[PDB]
């Protein structure tokens, strides 16, 4: 039972990318809706669930197509809060950042010995902005991102 | 803080290679303590008059007892000491001269003693018999009555037995000296003329070398914390204000220690502490109805509510009734009523605080009555001798603010069930919030899982694994049917503590019910004192909302135990619609970080729905289309900024690559905002991003080469046409 506020947004990004402006979008244009939204489903997956109501051109999902299809992989997930709190652990200094000296950090306590330099490895491979941190929004990236 | 300031180097190797001899003379441990004293050195080049930065007035020469002697000719100085609040020795050299008469550089030794000195041991521990004993040997304990290198015209006085009787009057004198066995000590030349003629001002500098001076440099360094810490009032201090049953609390110093975790604890009201220790039981989620503060029931939670807090209030005792009904109307068997019994104690008790008066008697359908006072003017209260109950009428001149008017009632209070026996109920130990150690965190993983992860071969994956398992086995919150919302660790901790307060002697159930506060993000209360138990066994309270969050910051967060803070702070409670703030470190960046794809739409979505005008329409227009196009545009851009396969790039151009994909963004963002029109509740948004990418895309700059302003770079671009050359040219741009 999505919140409407919740729901304004999948509207505000569903009809975005209608490019022709009706109220239906194409597989292409859904995969693209989603992915704005933070969320990128399988090449594969994607269809599944725009195959599960061929009602159209056997190709298309109008709003309540969609808004209804969030819950499937919607209705059952709050992590996107977890996750930013397991953020705001490893950023021990209160920068908002997260420097690979507190990675390798807490990294120990929780019983990990990381090397020197697998950490200022982690930390490259996960800063894409390429200032040598990682922020919330990257580290959000890294999570999730399967 | 670094000691030594080096002004002008001027001089080659030679005003350095003698800043330096002069100083590695000295001892490191004297510096120590000049540094702890916040103190600083200053080695300027040729700055002799009142012309350093720090030599003009401020507490100069205002009486004389200066050099080895008294001589007071400033001009001819080349060291001083401002010697007030904070020490600052200055010195400054000019060519090559301080080792063949060294009785100059004697003089950056006393200069500098009068730094230590009545600072020292002289006075900064107190003279205690080590320095004041020392001084008795002014010409009675050794047979060395050679103290003129020291004592000229403030201790011909040798007719006199010092001291404690008359050491204080000169303590500016009794100094000189202690600048003198120092400037000896360790000046390059003279030395042992101070281990001669005086034998205990030496094996005194000499055992202050030995470890005197790392002394006071470690009383002062530990003290250097204790000094400027967080005002907190700490031990019994505290538990005092706490509200806490002092056995409790005591009871909790041990999880605290055994488990390694902080235990914070909201007040706990006075008016109930006692009817703990007592043996009431305490209020779970169960019952919502209000307490007390006054009459004989105060402390309890009356099925009256116009006998609690809110006496008067038609409506949240009208609606506050309703809810010790239903708390009994659906928790039957478990929550419910019973007559009020104020035993002995309480009523002694009662008594200072003035919530109540016992006074005349009475008799009616004969028993006996002592007759309970409280200036209350609408009830009438009395309790009974053979039980001692409480009983209660609306006055005979007086009605209800419900409108209602009854005779000599019992008193009954609200009562949960306790191994089968409704006891009254009384206030709750209300956990503010419970920081354990992460270390303890780790042993609430299955050794086998975090093992199972580990071993993964991919670095990032190991991460991000990692993580999950912290947030997994730590960070997680679930429901419950009754415990509230809290972890699963949180829960194990909260037996600990109600099993803990049971060996202690409580009967009456559990003193901890629900989780912690953090977690209350319905009905976000914010309370000024907090009381905390740390690790090591501390009794701890805070005064500010600011203070407790100073102190978690400075041992919670910023030291290795786990926290969160209640998922409501900063944005607005539902509730009880309130506004609680927490300073949170990923909104500090924010300023300077660019939006994503996703936190961009949904600010647009938010503003559709306040103004009722999104930022573009379902029309004809074709400049209306044109910002759809737009924005989708930026959506776009902002989306290309976090890429993930930006690791197959080095940081080098990471930077450049995303300074440029946010650039991308600021321009259509320029561009829309000179579009048709465009609501200004947009306008104004589309203003606030630009900023941020304008912030980001310095930051991303400064990090790499300097000059380059945002503003300028922008100028130097071509966004008419062809994109192609123009990233070329950022390039360029950029050496
Ligand atoms: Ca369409
Ligand atoms: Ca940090
Ligand atoms: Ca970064
Ligand atoms: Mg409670």
């Amino acid at each position: 039972q999505l919140t409407e506020e919740q729901i304004a947004e999948f509207k505000e990004a569903f009809s975005l990318f209608d490019k022709d402006g009706d109220g239906t979008i194409t597989t292409k244009e859904l995969g693209t809706v989603m992915r704005s939204l933070g969320q990128n489903p399988t090449e594969a997956e994607l269809q599944d669930m725009i195959n599960e109501v061929d009602a159209d051109g056997n190709g298309t999902i109008d709003f309540p197509e969609f808004l209804t299809m969030m819950a499937r992989k919607m209705k059952d997930t709050d992590s996107e809060e977890e996750i930013r709190e397991a953020f705001r652990v490893f950023d021990k200094d209160g920068n908002g950042y997260i420097s690979a000296a507190e990675l390798r950090h807490v990294m120990t306590n929780l019983g990990e010995k990381l090397t020197d330099e697998e950490v200022d490895q982690m930390i490259r491979e996960a800063d894409i902005d390429g200032d040598g941190q990682v922020n919330y929004e990257e580290f959000v990236q890294m999570m999730t991102a399967k | 803080n670094n000691l030594v300031k080096t002004e002008f180097t001027n001089e080659t190797l030679d005003k350095i290679q003698q800043t330096q001899d002069l100083l590695k003379k000295i001892p490191k441990d004297v510096l120590e303590i000049y540094s702890e004293l916040g103190g600083e050195i200053y080695f300027t080049d040729i700055d002799l008059v009142e012309h350093k930065e720090l030599q003009d007035l401020s507490e100069e020469e205002k009486n004389s007892m200066n050099s080895r002697g008294e001589k007071v000719p400033f001009a001819s100085r080349f060291v001083f000491e401002k010697k007030r609040e904070t020490p600052k020795l200055i010195i400054n050299i000019k060519d090559y001269a301080i080792n063949s008469e060294q009785s100059k550089e004697v003089y950056y030794e006393i200069g500098k003693g009068i730094s230590l000195d009545i600072i020292s041991k002289d006075k900064s521990l107190d003279p205690e018999f080590l320095n004041l004993i020392k001084s008795l040997s002014d010409d009675s304990d050794s047979s060395d009555l050679l103290f003129s290198q020291k004592f000229k015209e403030k201790l011909e006085l040798n007719n006199k037995s010092i001291d404690i009787n008359f050491i204080k009057e000169n303590l500016t004198e009794f100094q000189h000296a202690f600048s003198l066995a120092f400037s000896y000590y360790f000046a390059p030349d003279h030395r042992t003329v101070l281990e001669l003629y005086a034998p205990d001002m030496f094996e005194y500098m000499n055992k202050l070398e030995k470890g005197g001076f790392e002394k006071i440099s470690e009383s002062l360094k530990k003290e250097g914390v204790e000094k400027d810490r967080i005002d907190v009032l700490k031990g019994e201090k505290a538990l005092k204000a706490s509200g806490l049953v002092p056995e409790h609390a005591d009871a909790f110093k041990k999880i605290a220690r055994e488990l390694n975790t902080y235990i914070l604890f909201r007040p706990v009201n006075k008016l109930a502490t006692n009817l703990i220790k007592s043996g009431v039981a305490t209020k779970g989620l169960n019952v919502h109805g209000k307490s007390s503060d006054w009459g004989p029931v105060a402390g309890y939670i009356p099925f009256d509510q116009d006998l609690s807090k809110k006496h008067g209030q038609q409506l949240a005792v009208e609606k506050g009734n309703l809810e010790n009904k239903k708390s009994i109307t659906e928790h039957e068997g478990e929550i419910g009523k019973i007559p009020l019994k104020l035993d002995h104690l309480r009523i002694e008790e009662l008594k200072e605080n003035g919530i109540i008066l016992k006074g005349k008697k009475e008799i009616d359908n004969g028993k006996k009555y002592y007759l309970l006072e409280s200036n209350n003017q609408v009830y009438e209260f009395r309790i009974s001798d053979e039980n001692n109950e409480v009983q209660y009428k609306t006055k005979e001149g007086k009605i209800t603010v419900l409108g209602e008017k009854f005779n000599w009632r019992n008193i009954e209070v609200m009562a949960k069930n306790v191994e089968g026996v409704l006891k009254p109920l009384t206030a709750d130990y209300d956990l503010f919030a419970l920081a354990p150690s992460l270390t303890e965190i780790k042993k609430q993983i299955p050794q086998k899982e975090w093992d199972k992860v580990v071993n993964t071969p991919n670095s990032l994956e190991k991460q991000k694994g990692v993580t999950n398992l912290l947030i997994k086995y730590g960070i997680e919150r679930k429901p419950d049917s009754t415990k509230g919302t809290l972890s699963n660790w949180q829960k194990q901790m909260l037996d600990r503590l109600n099993e803990a307060v049971k060996y202690t002697g409580y009967t009456g159930g559990d003193v901890v019910n629900h989780g912690t506060e953090q977690d209350n993000e319905e009905f976000p209360e914010k309370d000024n004192e907090i009381f905390i138990i740390n690790p090591e066994g501390e009794f701890i309270l805070t005064k500010n909302w600011e203070m407790t969050g100073r102190f978690i910051e400075k041992n919670i967060t910023g030291k290795d135990y786990l926290y969160y803070f209640n998922r409501s702070y900063n944005k607005i409670a539902p509730g009880n619609k309130a506004y609680i703030e927490w300073t949170d470190p990923i909104t500090k960046a924010k300023i300077n970080t660019i939006p994503t794809s996703a936190e961009f739409i949904k600010n647009l979505s938010s503003i559709r729905r306040s103004s009722n005008v999104g930022v573009y329409k379902d029309s004809g227009d074709k400049d209306e289309f044109a910002k759809k196009e737009s924005v989708k545009k930026i959506a776009g851009y902002l989306s290309d900024y976090y890429n993930s396969a930006n690791h197959i790039f080095s940081q080098e151009k990471k930077r450049k690559i995303s300074i440029f994909r946010g650039i991308q963004a600021y321009n259509e963002i320029e561009n829309v905002l000179k579009s048709k029109q465009i609501a200004p509740e947009y306008k104004n948004y589309f203003q606030y991003l630009k900023e941020r990418i304008t912030n980001q895309v310095q930051l991303l700059l400064t990090h790499q080469k300097s000059n380059i302003e945002f503003k300028l770079l922008y100028k130097q671009l071509n966004f008419t046409e062809n994109e192609t050359d123009n990233f070329e040219v950022f390039q360029k741009i950029i050496d």
